[PDB]
RNA sequence: AACGAGAUUCCCACUGUCCCUACCUACUAUCCAGCGAAACCACAGCCAAGGGAACGGGCUUGGCGGAAUCAGCGGGGAAAG
RNA sequence: GUGAACAGCCUCUGGCAUGUUGGAACAAUGUAGGUAAGGGAAGUCGGCAAGCCGGAUCCGUAACUUCGGGAUAAGGAUUG
RNA sequence: GUGGAGCCGCCGCAGGUGCAGAUCUUGGUGGUAGUAGCAAAUAUUCAAACGAGAACUUUGAAGGCCGAAGUGGAGAAGGG
């Protein structure tokens, strides 16, 4: 029933290899989002808009090799499933991902 | 909450074409409810709806 | 109106029927084989998971071509398949036999499906195009079924 | 009706059933006679193949033209740590068969011989043999534990051995200890009995089972390579490229009047993960590996008598797929059943050989530990930093 | 002579046409959710030898014969049109 | 825009949602698209199929002929 | 047992007088079979709104294609 906020880093690039040329920038959607439902292991995922231009910044066949996100675990209202808590995970941009770890945040 | 025909004819009065228009996608229960021409000129004046200005293809190089 | 087989103690007993529905018959024969017998709070929570593919239902009969799954070794069986469209229409008419359980003033704690039968609807027709100018038809099979339902005391 | 041009079968007849076999460790079908006068000793041994090197030896053998010259051979290396004697079985003879007689287990069994006998140990209680090691205790239990080797010694001909291997020692993620049962082919049958009851749940190393220059035999599962067609699986001659519906098949599989697709025809299925048997696979080394700490642990691996470094035979980077050697091993030429990581069963050859090709001394004079992970051209860190001078690594120290 | 999507033989260059095959890619096939035909069909379907309308799935004498099936396959059903 | 070009390829105005469905997997066999060491038609009824050659500039162009041709013959070099 | 308004025996009479086949006629239904298949022209993705319900609707953003002999903008014939 947490409310908490953690930032990670995710390479696209193992997790998605072999895919073909016009399925990799969408597997590589179906790839975050079984990552946030293993890590924020809630079923209910949003992604926001800023983070679907991220991976699709370089056309579908040319993937980002790895991205810089935080997930929000929060919870809903106004006659919500019966799973009341949704992951917001959204992108924060950064210029080098080298010594970068996941930090828990504020 | 179809809004076909809200497209069809702002593109026929804003001289554009049905792709260049109509960004701020908020006031869709307002701008629904505009159907006439009348009606969707008014809008443009209030701001809801909007031209969306031509993608470039500079000569530069 | 009448179905196959009055229960035995109609006091004590609940009862649905569903005409000339739009599914596959023989799928929808095959998930009612699985939950025959079967507890109704069993078989509420069962049919969710086939519809989430997370427990199958094993195809005995028409069984032509059907591809073997490792769901199916609870039952039993090699073969196995999750109709969705068969498993909600099969259980948007067992809440309709909760719904009438409690009009007759009966505990849903006990209620067991007892009879439960699939049989055949008139095939209702459209019609396909195949070369050299001929026609064959999609031929759809709809059913009616029907189920009996006995609180255990 | 006669071909017209006489060509031989493709494939043998003699492995037929294509089949995934039933086993991932290999099955030892049939074990070396024993007899009473020689030494009481085990016969086979459980290993992991690591991967595969070259090598160079100096090759003696009078009258071929390479005669004392440097040759390379290229050898597989098989992780082999000390198995752990578990159990003893005894087999008497019918005259259907041979059938077991009865199986008397150690005190107290290890963790990883346990974790074989569940499908889920996680879910598991770990129950196994909680009830059997409480007869070695209980004295009424114990003195009938004895009489159950009385009675073997009495009626019984043939006697095994299971042991397991340790996984604990290996870079793998099983931890499920591999349980063989192999067969003691010594003396008489009361000092082939007496020498299990002595070393029940203690190790036993590989150079006291094998030897160095000692032929052996190599059982294994092959390379699984799935569902594949006809040229692949018996090796058939395509069809010319004109061929409507298809090129790589064979075309005519069988005549009109035997009216049956024959046993003896080449058709698609499953090539690969089939149980074979080498024969004749030289040992060159048995190293033993990764020592004391009272100094060092000493690497000293691959170091023969002029090459005279600290190297070790897991090559710089590790071994492609398996992980990093750091136990006892065995180096074998040629080519060997199975991939890495594969478990292998080692065994000592049925047959008797002199054939002045066994029975040669061999003396290695280098094993190149250079990058299998691409072309390597460098061997120990130190001769590439040697070489390499300093980079960007530091850059502030 | 010129000109042939005309018939033919040889030579240079070229090459998986071949020696001798291998690997990669896309769409299938495969598995699933939904939807769903037709051809054909006496009954049906394991063999050998025999006799026979002279080449049997059935008959005779032998060999033998376990539920349900999935991917293929092209021997046969003297397969179908 | 490139270019000799209403060729091909890439964008703008203006359209569209991949052509009667999706999801997962990446086996055989296919259908289409490629590469190949050494040899180079030994394959085959047959060089079928595929591959070479290919633009332009400056050179240089045979037999034969109805004196028009052959002819971008053939063969060469250069290109940012 | 169903069913709900007509029907039968005997003596004579009269036929459009009795089915298993006709690659029979008309109608119905199976096995095959939940099988073949829903694969020509590169491609979709994120949020939201309406809703009992959204891979497919509308909208916003991103990614793409037709690329001026078009998947653009107007007509003749035909359709009504
Ligand atoms: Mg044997």
């Amino acid at each position: 029933n947490e409310v908490v906020t953690r930032e990670y880093t995710i390479n696209i690039h193992k997790r998605i290899h072999g895919v073909g040329f016009k399925k990799r920038a969408p597997r590589a959607l179906k790839e975050i989002r079984k990552f946030a439902m293993k890590e924020m292991g809630t079923p209910d995922v949003r992604i926001d808009t800023r983070l679907n231009k991220a991976v699709w910044a370089k056309g579908i066949r040319n993937v980002p090799y790895r991205i810089r996100v935080r997930l929000s675990r929060k919870r809903n209202e106004d006659e919500d499933s019966p799973n009341k808590l949704y992951t917001l995970v959204t992108y924060v941009p950064v210029t080098t991902f080298k010594n970068l770890q996941t930090v828990n945040v504020d | 909450s179809m809004l076909r025909l809200q497209k069809r004819l702002a593109s026929s009065v804003l001289r554009c074409g049905k792709k260049k228009v109509w960004l701020d996608p908020n006031e869709t229960n307002e701008i629904a409810n505009a159907n006439s021409r009348q009606q969707i000129r008014k809008l443009i004046k209030d701001g809801l709806i909007i031209r969306k200005p031509v993608t470039v293809h500079s000569r530069a190089r | 109106v009448r179905y196959s087989l009055d229960p035995e103690n109609p006091t004590k007993s609940c009862k649905s029927r569903g005409s000339n529905l739009r599914v596959h018959f023989k799928n929808t024969r095959e998930t009612a084989q699985a939950i025959k017998g079967m507890h109704i709070r069993k078989a509420t929570k069962y049919l969710k998971d086939v519809t989430l593919q997370k427990q199958c239902v094993p195809f005995r009969r028409y069984n032509g071509g059907v591809g073997r799954c490792a769901q199916a070794k609870q039952w039993g069986w090699t073969q196995g398949r999750w109709p969705k469209k068969s498993a909600e229409f099969l259980l948007h008419m067992l809440k309709n036999a909760e719904s009438n359980a409690e009009l007759k003033g009966l505990d849903v704690d006990s209620l067991v499906i007892e009879h439960i039968q699939v049989n055949k609807a008139p095939k209702m027709r459209r019609r396909t195009y195949r070369a050299h100018g001929r026609i064959n038809p999609y031929m759809s099979s709809p059913c009616h079924i029907e189920m009996i339902l006995t609180e255990k005391e | 009706s006669h071909r017209k041009f006489s060509a031989p079968r493709h494939g043998s007849l003699g492995f037929l059933p294509r089949k995934r076999s039933s086993r991932h460790r290999g099955k030892v079908k049939s074990f070396p006679k024993d007899d009473p006068s020689k030494p009481v000793h085990l016969t086979a041994f459980l290993g992991y193949k690591a991967g595969m090197t070259h090598i160079v030896r100096e090759v003696d053998r009078p009258g071929s033209k390479v005669n004392k010259k440097e040759v390379v051979e290229a050898v597989t290396i098989v992780e082999t740590p000390p198995m752990v004697v578990v159990g003893i079985v005894g087999y008497v003879e019918t005259p259907r068969g041979l059938r077991t007689f009865k199986t008397v287990f150690a005190e107290h069994i290890s963790d990883e011989c346990k974790r074989r006998f569940y499908k889920n140990w996680h879910k598991s209680k770990k129950k196994a043999f909680t009830k059997y090691c409480k007869k070695w205790q209980d004295e009424d239990g114990k003195k009938q534990l004895e009489k159950d080797f009385s009675s073997m010694k009495k009626y019984c001909q043939v006697i095994r051995v299971i042991a397991h291997t340790q996984m604990r020692l290996l870079p793998l993620r099983q931890k499920k200890a591999h349980l063989m049962e192999i067969q003691v082919n010594g003396g008489t049958v009361a000092e082939k009995l007496d020498w299990a009851r002595e070393r029940l749940e203690q190790q036993v190393p590989v150079n006291q089972v094998f030897g160095q220059d000692e032929m052996i035999d190599v059982i294994g599962v092959t390379k699984g390579k799935g569902y594949k067609g006809v040229t692949s699986r018996w090796h058939t001659k395509k069809l010319p490229r004109k061929t409507h519906r298809g090129l790589r098949k064979v075309a005519c599989i069988g005549a009109w009047h035997p009216a049956r697709v024959a046993f003896s025809v080449a058709r698609a299925g499953q090539k690969g993960y089939h149980h074979r048997t080498e024969i004749n696979k030289k040992i060159y080394k048995i190293g033993q590996g990764y020592l004391i700490k009272d100094g060092k642990l000493i690497k000293n691996n691959a170091s023969t008598d002029y090459d005279l470094s600290d190297k070790s035979i897991n090559p710089l980077g590790g071994f492609v797929h398996y992980g990093e050697v750091t136990n006892d091993f065995v180096m074998l030429k040629g080519c060997v059943v199975g991939t890495k990581k594969r478990v292998l069963t080692l065994r000592k050859s049925l047959l008797v050989q002199t054939k002045r090709r066994a029975l040669e001394k061999i003396d290695l004079k280098f094993i190149d530990t250079t990058s299998k992970f691409g072309h390597g051209r460098f061997q120990t860190m130190e001769e590439k930093k040697a070489f390499m001078g300093p980079l960007k690594k530091d850059r502030i120290a």
